[PDB]
């Protein structure tokens, strides 16, 4: 796991908690202040940036765990949406989702659609439209050699 | 059980019974001629000898083992002082290895001396003679005792009839002490 | 639930290499056609040939079992007690 | 005997190290019944589109017919800014600057990732691979399993066994395909002796001479009987398991020509082993298993892909140091050491005259370099 | 009938057994302040092993006898020095000192 | 845990392993050659000098023990004096053998020495018998000149190699008179030789290079070592220009 990203995510979580509501307008307002999508291009595009954005998406979706609060869930969902939509590199790194992880998102989208939040449901609609999911049995791969 | 290649023991530890018996007999004879059977129990010396024999039969794959590992593999309760006895025997081997020219040039130690044990058993007579010309005693008395059996002072006097009488007054209990003794275990 | 201890039924249940080895150990002299007939027509000829080339040699168009097959390294002459290497050299 | 004990919801036996055994075949049905999974065709379109989007969303999830959420669209595509990572206070920007500084220190160019280019090309081989015909197209919901093998010993002796290759296989395929797809240098070696006649052509490699190969998955030994020459290597392993009370339960034997990857109730990450050619061993680690996606290879018969072939250092000739050797010597008369290496032009001049007569007494064996498969 | 109460144990396979012939009686060691309090108890009470064993709950009678014999053999001068000086029998302060020694040995075991 | 899932205390063996190891099908378990160390050199020196000293002392020690036994069994005084004089001579022999400097007792490169005894006892089976034998014959020996060349022997070396036909380098090195092994001089000979390189590029080799590239090239990286393996004469330095 990248060490700097473990601090960058906790830093952006402050501005995520700073939001007053779950309407998609707050993210558009924060985009003018906290431009997280600056490293998407950088000075070089290779397997280095590929692994960088892969670990970024992985550790960002990791914050979508059930113990996290609803505002944190909305913030993480919109962050993953923006990070995937700002992928201008040659490969299209899709977020990796596990079987156990796809259980909370059902009731999450149910609560979003029952609360009459059209933008929150349209986010997931467009995410499914892009086919941006890697359905895996486990969220991360690991061996026993270490 | 080292003679049979049972599944409980790897094939690398299996050896011949006659060769091991002869090596152990030579080692216990070496211990007998070097004062290692007098006073001490024989069984720990026998265990140390057979352990050294088993190690010397294949030091390439058996020097890394120890006496506890060997006793666990053989399913035999190891004697407690045996290891110490082993050390003493090892020391004897050193006192032999210093006499042989090639061994004293090799500069062996307590661990690398087992691989040449057979050589030490080839000419053990001259080796032990040279070692004894430079006996064996317990390490408790080999600390260079400068005072051996110190002579006590001659104090066989007894005065005339009585040296003193205040000793009796010192050894007796006072009434307060008697009452305290009666109250302590009342 | 002698070397001819295993019968033909128990032999056919063994792999082809073991079958060829046991047949060459028992008969020690046999043609290729007889071996193909005994093993069965359902077995390919190339496999039988590659199997017999490992334990047999060609003598005047026939197949003779190798010397080391009949006399293992731990065996000896039942009549003189000489090592099996000398027997193998003499048979060769 | 049916499938062994296991639930299709993998619970970790040790936290983040391994998981309990489970029927991997039932995943392709469980995840396909819990989620429709439709859309594995890459049918994304290159007005009417908005009308279809409305007719879908306002009927599935949304209740309002107003296209007010489309602002999000212009927030993603239109408001998307060939830029320099600066003028902002982020920690990811800091680590990017650190990487760029470390590059500007010593790194000259990006042309230094051949070990990464290998994996990049082996992954590109899996994308854009159209099928051969309509009847060969993979069906939706196909299970795909990754595997990591550790065969050789030429790598670090005083360190762990990290540097080797990784392969990928399909679920609907038979185990015989995975058996024949595993490539190992030991199959390319040649038997016999060549010092008597180096010009003798290879008659039969060890692949065709000994085809024995079996797998081990939770006491299930799958033997192969396609050819009448192969043998059953599991005949002894069972006896050594039942000769003494070692605590190992009875092992079930089966064939390979009638068993699929679906019935393999195995653990993910557990270090199993595949065995072939007597004692040729390969430690196997099943890391990931997943359903088929719209970006994977569409050819079913052409998917035993080695997604990561690790680099290997070819053994050079010890004499000239400019060619790869092909013969290993033993009991040599002029070599500085016994396990010396020689190439063709060197092995010819070493102990052979113009006419090819054997000079001196020595032994030689055909050394096939492992770089043939690498 | 017992149910899963005892475990199998391999012991004494009837081979050549080592002749131990040693019963190492386990004895609690002696500390410095423990030796000092034993010496002061001797000086206060005398050589009455019974009373000493009564006021030593952490010790035994045979251990006290062995310690007294070894002291008489080694430090006879200190033994006579302690026997010359006398001190009245104390009970409450003796219990306080016992509690202090308990706390000290507890702190030592914590280390 | 790297060899096998069955690697317990005692690992089993299959029947096919005998067929694999009997036909000379060695693949990887024989390529684990390692370099040498200073302590290994010291151990080899000590082992060889100890072996030679033991071979020289064993007959003398046996004769001394026999003389001791005979003088303990015999009773005549004249015979006792004769045996005492013979034992004194043997003791003086043992003394002058023990006080012999460590240069004459090293023998030669091909001297008779028990290599198995040195391997299984001294080296503890860490090095093979042949691996220490050949290492003491040419790699570690005082008769091997460790000094480098002076750029004056390569000319006569190649002259003799051309006059003889490059058949046996041993006789060439012996006639050259360098006091060095043939393998130690042949490396520098081939390093100074010009025939290892190539010449102006042709057209037919471009076809083979393009085929090898289109068959085993990956991304922006080209494995020119494969080209060196297939195409003879091309080294690794100047061959990359073929695609630069």
């Amino acid at each position: 796991t990248p060490p700097g990203l473990q601090t960058d995510c906790e830093a952006l979580l402050s501005r995520f908690q700073e939001t007053d509501s779950v309407r998609f307008e707050d993210f558009t307002e924060l985009w003018r202040n906290m431009k997280f999508g600056t490293i998407f291009c950088g000075r070089m595009r290779n397997l280095e940036k590929n692994m960088f954005t892969k670990e970024a998406l992985a550790l960002a979706w990791r914050y979508f765990l059930p113990p996290y609060t609803f505002q944190i869930r909305v913030g993480a969902l919109y962050l993953l949406y923006g990070l995937y939509n700002t992928q201008l590199c040659q490969p299209k790194q899709k977020i990796r989702v596990a079987l156990k992880d796809w259980d909370e998102v059902l009731k999450f989208q149910q609560d979003l659609v029952n609360a009459q939040h059209f933008d929150a449901a349209y986010i997931f609609r467009k995410l499914r439209l892009d086919r941006a999911f890697h359905f895996t049995a486990m969220p991360k791969l690991l061996s026993y050699r270490m | 059980k080292l003679f049979q290649a049972s599944p409980s023991v790897p094939a690398k530890y299996v050896e011949d019974k006659e060769k091991m018996l002869s090596r152990t007999m030579q080692l216990v004879e070496l211990a007998n001629e070097t004062w290692l059977v007098t006073g001490r129990h024989p069984l720990p010396v026998i265990t140390a000898a057979t352990f050294l024999a088993w190690q010397s039969l294949q030091p390439a794959d058996r020097l890394s083992c120890s006496l506890a590992r060997f006793c666990k593999l053989a399913n035999v309760d190891l004697p407690y002082p045996a290891s110490s006895r082993l050390q003493e025997l090892l020391a004897v081997l050193l006192r032999m290895a210093e006499q042989l020219a090639w061994l004293r040039v090799l500069r062996l130690d307590k661990r690398s001396v087992v691989k040449h044990i057979g050589d030490l058993l080839q000419h053990r007579q001259s080796l032990v003679r040279s070692a004894f010309r430079d006996l064996l005693l317990p390490p408790c008395m080999l600390k260079s005792p400068k005072r051996i059996c110190p002579v006590p002072p001659v104090s066989t006097v007894t005065g005339d009839e009585n040296i003193s009488d205040s000793e009796i007054e010192q050894y007796l209990r006072t009434p307060q002490e008697v009452r305290d003794f009666q109250r302590a275990q009342a | 639930q002698p070397s001819n201890v295993l019968s033909m039924a128990q032999l056919r249940t063994l792999p082809l290499a073991d079958q060829i080895k046991i047949l060459m150990k028992n008969v020690k002299v046999m043609p290729f056609a007889n071996l193909m007939s005994l093993l069965g027509p359902s077995i390919d000829s190339v496999a039988v040939l590659r199997g017999i080339q490992k334990v047999a040699m060609l003598v005047q168009g026939n197949w003779v079992v190798k010397s080391d097959i009949l006399y293992p390294k731990d065996s000896s002459s039942p009549h003189s007690g000489v090592p099996a290497e000398v027997l193998c050299r003499g048979r060769d | 005997v049916s499938g062994s004990g296991g639930c299709n919801f993998p619970e970790y036996e040790l936290p983040e190290l391994n998981t309990r055994a489970f029927h991997v075949g039932a995943f392709g049905e469980l995840w396909r019944g819990r989620l429709r999974g439709a859309g594995d065709l890459s049918l994304r379109e290159p007005a009417a589109d908005s009308d279809r989007e409305d007719a879908a969303v306002a009927r599935d999830l949304d209740c309002s017919l107003e296209a007010a959420a489309e602002l999000r669209a212009v927030c993603g595509l239109d408001k998307l800014k060939e830029v320099i990572p600066e003028n902002t206070d982020l920690v990811t920007l800091g680590v990017r600057k650190r990487f760029l500084e470390h590059r500007e220190e010593t790194i000259t160019i990006d042309r230094a990732c051949r070990q990464e280019t290998f994996v990049y090309e082996m992954e590109s081989h899996a994308i854009g691979k159209k099928p051969e015909n309509s009847a060969d197209m993979i069906e939706e919901g196909e299970l795909i399993l990754s595997v990591n093998i550790l065969y050789p010993v030429i790598f670090h002796k005083h360190k762990e066994h990290k540097p080797y290759q990784t392969m990928l296989v399909l679920g609907s395929q038979k185990l015989t395909q995975l058996r024949d797809s595993i490539r190992c240098v030991s199959d390319l070696q040649i038997g016999g002796e060549f010092s008597n006649t180096p010009d003798q052509a290879p008659e039969h490699i060890s692949k065709d001479l000994y085809k024995s190969a079996f797998f081990y998955f939770e006491g299930t030994f799958y033997n192969d009987k396609r050819y009448p020459e192969c043998r059953d290597l599991s005949r002894t392993i069972i006896e050594w398991s039942e000769s003494h009370d070692r605590g190992y339960g009875k092992f079930q034997t089966a064939r390979m020509e009638d068993f699929t990857f679906n019935d393999l109730c195995i653990k993910l990450g557990f270090p199993y082993l595949y065995c072939h050619q007597g004692d040729c061993e390969h430690v196997i680690v099943i890391t990931d298993i997943r359903l088929v996606h719209h970006d994977d290879c569409l050819d079913r018969t052409l998917y035993p892909l080695l997604i990561k072939k690790h680099w290997l250092w070819t053994r050079k000739c010890f004499v000239c140091k400019m060619y790869t050797a092909r013969w290993v010597t033993n009991n040599d008369s002029f070599a500085p050491e016994d396990p010396c290496f020689f190439c063709d032009v060197c092995f010819r001049m070493l102990h052979y005259d113009s006419e090819g007569n054997k000079l001196g007494e020595f032994l030689a064996y055909p050394y096939v370099d492992p770089g043939t498969f690498n | 009938c017992v149910v899963e109460e005892n475990d199998p144990i391999f012991e004494r396979g009837s081979t050549t057994t080592y002749s131990s012939f040693r019963k190492n009686y386990y004895s609690k060691p002696w500390s410095n302040k423990e030796t000092d309090m034993f010496f002061l108890a001797i000086s206060m009470v005398g050589t009455d092993f019974s009373m000493i064993g009564q006021l030593f709950p952490h010790r035994a009678r045979i251990e006290i006898k062995n310690k007294f014999k070894r002291e008489e053999k080694t430090n006879g001068w200190r033994i006579d020095k302690a026997f010359q000086e006398k001190r009245p029998f104390d009970f409450d302060f003796f219990a306080h000192l016992l509690q202090k020694v308990l706390a000290e040995e507890e702190k030592r075991k914590q280390k | 845990y790297f060899k096998d899932k069955v690697t317990g205390v005692g690992p089993p063996a299959n029947e096919d392993t005998r067929e694999k190891a009997a036909q000379g099908i060695k693949a990887f378990e024989e390529l684990l050659v390692t370099k040498w160390k200073n302590w290994e050199k010291a151990l080899l020196r000590k082992s060889v000098v100890s072996d030679r000293l033991q071979r020289l002392l064993q007959p003398k020690l046996l004769k001394l023990e026999y003389l001791h036994q005979k003088q303990s069994k015999v009773s005549s005084e004249l015979e006792r004096q004769a045996l005492e004089k013979q034992g004194r001579e043997a003791e003086k022999e043992i003394q002058d053998i023990n006080q012999l400097p460590e240069e004459a007792l090293l023998g030669n490169r091909l001297d008779s020495h028990d290599w198995e005894k040195i391997s299984n006892i001294n080296f503890e089976g860490s090095r093979s018998a042949e691996e220490i034998r050949k290492f003491w014959q040419n790699s570690e020996h005082p008769s091997i000149n460790k000094q480098e060349w002076s750029r004056e022997e390569e000319e006569r070396l190649q002259a003799i190699a051309a006059a003889h036909g490059h058949l046996e380098w041993q006789k060439i090195a012996e006639e050259l008179g360098t006091s060095r092994s043939a393998f130690q001089c042949l490396q520098k000979f081939q390093q100074h030789n010009k025939a290892l390189k190539r010449k102006e590029w042709t057209e037919e080799e471009d076809r083979m290079l393009t085929q090898l590239v289109q068959e085993m090239r990956v991304g922006s990286h080209i494995p020119y070592r494969r080209i060196v393996y297939y195409m003879e004469g091309r080294d690794s330095m100047q061959l990359i220009y073929r695609w630069t």
